[PDB]
């Protein structure tokens, strides 16, 4: 329990006490990344519970305590399939669907995209049953 | 995939030989009811009987057959595939009323008039397959679920004092014939029920001075609160309506929706050690962190694209560019003060 | 252009001195109803019939010399020049009515009270010319096409519950002189169309306890169903009154209007190969293209002209400035660094 | 300046110590109406007449003697200066009204009930000094002109139709007693009138099935034509109490309304050629060119300050902004390639 | 701290657990009113009185003992600590409420129909604690107080011109049993409140033609001034609830909070000049007010915090923009100009 | 009658049958004035008929033959001066409106004051009766 | 069937399978139009389908595949004119018309508008019925 | 009485008989705050009554002649406190009131911080009554 003082300190790098937008674009690069300032500036607003503009280790725990699998979350990743479902009957076809997650938004790689297409789609045939595997992610 | 195809046809009308079929199926479902009625009038009595009979025996065969081929086509979809996909679609409350009115239209049949005539008046509920009617309907009322309480408690409590004063006052008063018309606080009550909701038969009138003095600071003050949810419920479908012209366009929601779907993956694909994503050795303890802020990012930008146009956006939009626009300016400052 | 002078006047009124013209027309009109009211009763009744006879004789001559001048006057217009042009005015449905009615005032003076009482009530559907107020009310209706469908559809639902159940508690109960009120199905339905359009009669009161509770919650909830299209309807009207007052000013739109016209023309012109639009060879295939685009992007930016004030212009806006600002930024940045 | 300070007690009351007097005013002559009523009851007729005697003459004093006080007060505002002027303030409806029942009373009192019991009536139109009620109600009413009439009409002309179509299913049915109930047009339209708007007296009620059917299918829908206009009113009243809240504040229009009196007087200087305007020849010509542009700039200036917020004016300012910006980062442009 | 645990269980409630108590409760009270309807009925008089003694017994201590805990557990609030903070607890109006009917209880027990009656409906008045729909309902009303005055005025003054008018043309008309109906003014106005209300008894008719024009007249216009209040206040209450989707996020408010407070000492910390805030001598004269603009300064970004989203914030975020690049913009030219 | 094709002709130095920025910047300069782009640009707008932004010799024919003196623009300049009245009255006192029309808005010069002071105030009291001073104007 | 091949890839000069921003202006340039950043960026945006800022095979030809002479777009072109018309009678004079059309918007030139104005006004009098041109184009 | 004559020519450095944003600015740069145009730019509108952009002598009197202690403006200083007691009990924690008036908005000092919670507190205890606390300020 209580692990994450490693890498909030790991993190914070000069030792203020908080995270502040240089110091996390800065792991970011030394990732290779190269970010710009306004998805900086996002990701840490998305996470600042006091409106300050930095980011507290408390914070940092109480982001890290959410859990996915709540109902809440998993509707949305449901709504996202059903926008490419033609039909809304729960099937897709895996060339349309291995397209779009190639030529759209993040851009997988190939590896990637095979690895995902044989977790899922244990059918085999022309189309997916992306139901059950949202379930088990 | 024909199965799909008579599925949209039984479940998801969307065409005008649809809107055909539908539109016989509950005409004739109509015409049945006004037979009905004739039925119970002693001058139709006996003929009515033996129309309804030929046509029971038609109508209670033709919903037999429909029911099954609809359970049959249900299938279509992964959400009902299987034995228990099929018996999660019977679960519906529209398919069980029409087992149930089935069942006991054959029941009727086998063997009383009290039972048929409710079962050809619980058949008008079969025309809306979707529920669309109870799904608008039940929203609407659930936003404004505080202001309705609060008047229907208030305009029953008013009642309730108005009602009790009205009988203090009127309790000895003797009518024209002959009959003490508020000899009760029940009647007193019932005569209360009649004036607030303004239907007025005008079997019960006060008949002294103090009960029409008080009848008359009642009405004109404690009617508002009965008509009022009226006046909530059609100011919140007007408004609802309204927003229908400021939608999003669908076209432009897909980008969002697709990056959603891919941190998603990539956020659940760390769990692997072997996983190709990693393909892109304490760093990884920080490389998860970055991957879960990222889809919470996702996840609330996928819910802005669904929502209509608000000011917000323009204030973030503003708030964006002025900081992008602000460091390309201090870059350019910088590369003149490099001299 | 005395013709199109003549057409103004009578098919689209905007002075007081036509507005006047119309008036006295309407108070005739009128007036002429009055009489027919008063011959119905016995002791009006000789006089009426010779006062209206010389009404009637010398309105039909006036209705019919107005027809055939307004036919003439409707000529002006290219859309109804031609003889099927005016043949295409005659099929309007406003002038087969001014038709039907004179037709049927002559024919009934050639030879019937009660043809000619209904055709002095047809005569007041002639005021209104343009037929604004059903262009307008069918729009606000059609907008709002489901909700109505679904609160008329509860409240007949409800409707027909409630009274069957009330029939069936109170078809055994004696009325103080003695005739069974709710003897039948019939009557008790017409019981409960008097309640929920807040009417009451009072011709038909249950008599028992159960029923007069059973109307009691009934009549609480299912009255605001049959009150709601009002304040729907109502709400709709003032809302769209409201958006009146940000139209987007009619001397800006004209650039627009012609280049839609231009852009139009000139991907037509592109199919002469001899065509001089072609002065400004396998590029013209890429030309076609261009003006393809060009079409739509007109069409495009014309409709955006005609529709009031929103958000969504300022977002458009701040976007194309904000890349046009970018650029020339960007391009001043590549000047620095040239040295 | 007293005579401002009393116009300001009696015409403009703003402090809750005027509010104590008009308060007390209204009171009192709402109770002098009660006595009135209570005068025409065979019981207490005798008493009331000899308090009616005592209050009237003391009021009818009371009233004059405050009459002549307002009309004096009322040359503090230069509008009502001079004879002429003070002339002008008696014009006034408010005022009119005032004098009529002073003289009628005095008139009254001089020398015939069924004329006093009406003065006693039109007094209650003192209360309301300013006319508020009425200048709010008559441009809320303005506003919607077209929506009012459309609707009033569509119901009038249904009333007509259908009344005519009960009147004939119903004119050869006796009633229990015996008097045929709708014997003429005349007591079918009463019959209408008192259904559409939904009060039902019950004196008249449909005897045959046909038309029972026509009421029926009547009620449901043209009663909805009658209670509309109050929904729309509502609705434009809720509307426009929600612009105050939007209100540019008074403070930051003073620049502009002095602006716009500035560039007026300077406009009209112009005629006089040796005003000092023009120590700031042909070049005049242009001058007054130049001014005439700027009084329409002031005046279109004027009006924006004046109106709430709404979305046009951040398009303004975008634009304004855009341009600024723009030339001036041409500016720099061009004092970089000066190199 | 378990004296705040009760406190919050009693007096704020937010669970289903609390919900089941409060619901049990409100049940039992209305349970016990039914059986006071029950016993002015002549038949059930007698059991009714034995069973409402032992409700009542039980009902009273159970009421009783809850009040003294409920007086306990307020002193967890600073705001009621202390006896004279408890005093000024019991000061409320529900509390004097309660405890009325607890000791009238108490009283009735110890010794009387009509009193126990009135109680028993009192009684209900104890479900709602915190006096949400009061709060709501009288801050909604106060917002549109002009306009229900208005309407009211108008329409009681029609009421009152229209009953006289009609009274003095029915005054001399018999009935067909004889009696004559507006015998006097009282009768008149009578039937006046009954027709504008749109209840309509039906036990006043007029009889002549005159009457039922004018009553017709009156009808169609005057009946909309009283069906106006509701028709304003829904559409209120629907545009108060659309504001809820628009509230700035709690979590964002928290800086401007803070900033308030920690200026407002700072310019209260000034009046003793060996604070310690002076460590950041005539300049403590400018100092003072420079703290004082920063409080005003403090003051109004606090408000604008607890608002809904409106254009003045987007106009005033381009305006603080607009300078802050334009004064880069210049530094950068001067610099430029530096060579 | 049409004098104003020398006006129009000597606004439109180079001849084009129109009006643009430029030209009219230029012969404001020429007096001395130097206003700004935006000035120019509200001025433009608020005569352009045809919205293309320059200005046709028809157009200022339009612009020209308005008057003044009519009751919809009268009504503007009586609501101007009630901005200033603190009762409403219709009075207000000579040094208050000297300090407003010296030192807001376009600031006019002590001349022009005084010679408006003489053509209204007749009264010569404190108080000057502005309703009659409108009028005149 | 299927020749938009040719098109499709003459526009994409670099071969990436798309057609970008950069390729479409050096194709207009390549005419001399010289357009600006802006109308390329709502040129593209208005064929883009798939929202992602570029154009797609798929959906040039689903951009190609409409036609005109559908009534949605018909109404538009008869309610352009209708500006122009002062009285709606369907008539509008060859000068008004000759004017409009060199001096606003595209500014077409003089042989353009010469073909037009004989394609049109074959009623040769002073009022040209404008319906029946709209009807041929 | 009236010796904010002194403090006011203090402030109008150069005399003209009004307060601009440069003579504010350059006071406050003589205390070392180095403030924004932006702070200035508030600061001289929330006092601003002639809406003119500049200060002058009666706005100044009327500026100074409000004063605290009305309900209007401590029902204000009341909600503040509001959003930082987690029940609204009316008691809030030492520890979180300092680190919140010292890590937030103005951040004190820590020598102000003391002094404050010497000034209030006087319960001694875990928790603070902030209502005598504001009734006393």
């Amino acid at each position: 329990i209580a692990e994450f003082k490693e890498a909030f300190s790991l993190f914070d790098k000069d030792g203020d006490g908080t995270i502040t937008t240089k110091e996390l674009g800065t792991v970011m690069r030394s990732l290779g990344q190269n970010p710009t300032e306004a998805e900086l500036q996002d990701m840490i607003n998305e996470v600042d519970a006091d409106g300050n503009g930095t980011i507290d280790f408390p914070e940092f725990l109480t982001m890290m305590a959410r859990k996915m699998k709540d109902t809440d979350s998993e509707e949305e990743i449901r709504e996202a399939f059903r926008v490419f479902d033609k039909d809304g009957n729960g099937y897709i076809s895996a060339a349309e669907l291995r397209h779009v997650m190639t030529n759209l938004g993040e851009k997988l790689t190939d590896e990637e995209v095979d690895e995902m297409i044989r977790e899922a789609d244990i059918d085999g045939d022309g189309q997916v049953n992306y139901e059950e595997f949202v379930q088990m992610m | 995939n024909i199965q799909g195809r008579v599925y949209n046809f039984l479940e998801r009308p969307t065409g005008w030989k649809c809107f055909v079929y539908h539109f016989t199926v509950f005409l004739i479902v109509l015409i049945c009811l006004i037979f009905s009625v004739l039925s119970t009038i002693q001058q139709y009595n006996n003929l009515a009987t033996e129309t309804l009979f030929w046509m029971e025996i038609v109508l209670v065969v033709f919903f037999g057959a429909e029911y099954v081929v609809r359970l049959w086509s249900a299938g279509c979809r992964s959400k009902y595939v299987g034995v228990w996909g099929r018996l999660r679609f019977a679960r519906k409350p529209i398919s069980v009323i029409d087992l149930i009115v089935v069942v006991a239209s054959v029941i009727v049949l086998c063997v009383a008039i009290r039972g048929i005539r409710f079962l050809q008046i619980l058949r008008m509920l079969h025309v809306d397959r979707q529920g669309g009617t109870w799904r608008l309907l039940g929203s609407v009322v659930f936003i404004h679920r505080q202001e309705l309480i609060t008047t229907l408690y208030i305009g029953f409590l008013g009642l309730i004092f108005s009602s009790y004063f009205v009988y203090l006052a009127e309790k000895d008063a003797i009518d024209s014939s002959g009959e003490y018309q508020f000899g009760s606080y029940a009647d007193a009550l019932w005569w209360g029920v009649v004036t607030v909701t303004t239907i007025g038969y005008g079997d019960k009138v006060p008949q002294t001075w103090i009960g029409k003095t008080i009848a008359s600071c009642f009405s004109v003050f404690a009617i508002s609160f009965f008509a009022l949810p009226a006046g909530i419920l059609g100011s919140g479908f007007a408004l609802k309506v309204q927003q229908k012209q400021r939608q999003k366009h669908f076209n432009r929601q897909i980008p969002a929706a697709a990056s959603l779907i891919q941190t998603a993956w990539r956020c659940y694909a760390a769990e692997n050690p072997d996983s190709a994503t990693w393909k892109i050795e304490h760093h990884r303890a920080a490389i998860k962190v970055i991957r879960r802020m990222q889809y919470f990012v996702a996840k609330k930008k996928f819910q802005q694209a669904r929502k209509p146009y608000d000011v917000r956006d323009v204030i973030e939009q503003y708030s964006q560019g002025h900081l992008n626009l602000m460091v390309r300016i201090k870059e350019l400052q910088r590369r003149l003060d490099q001299s």
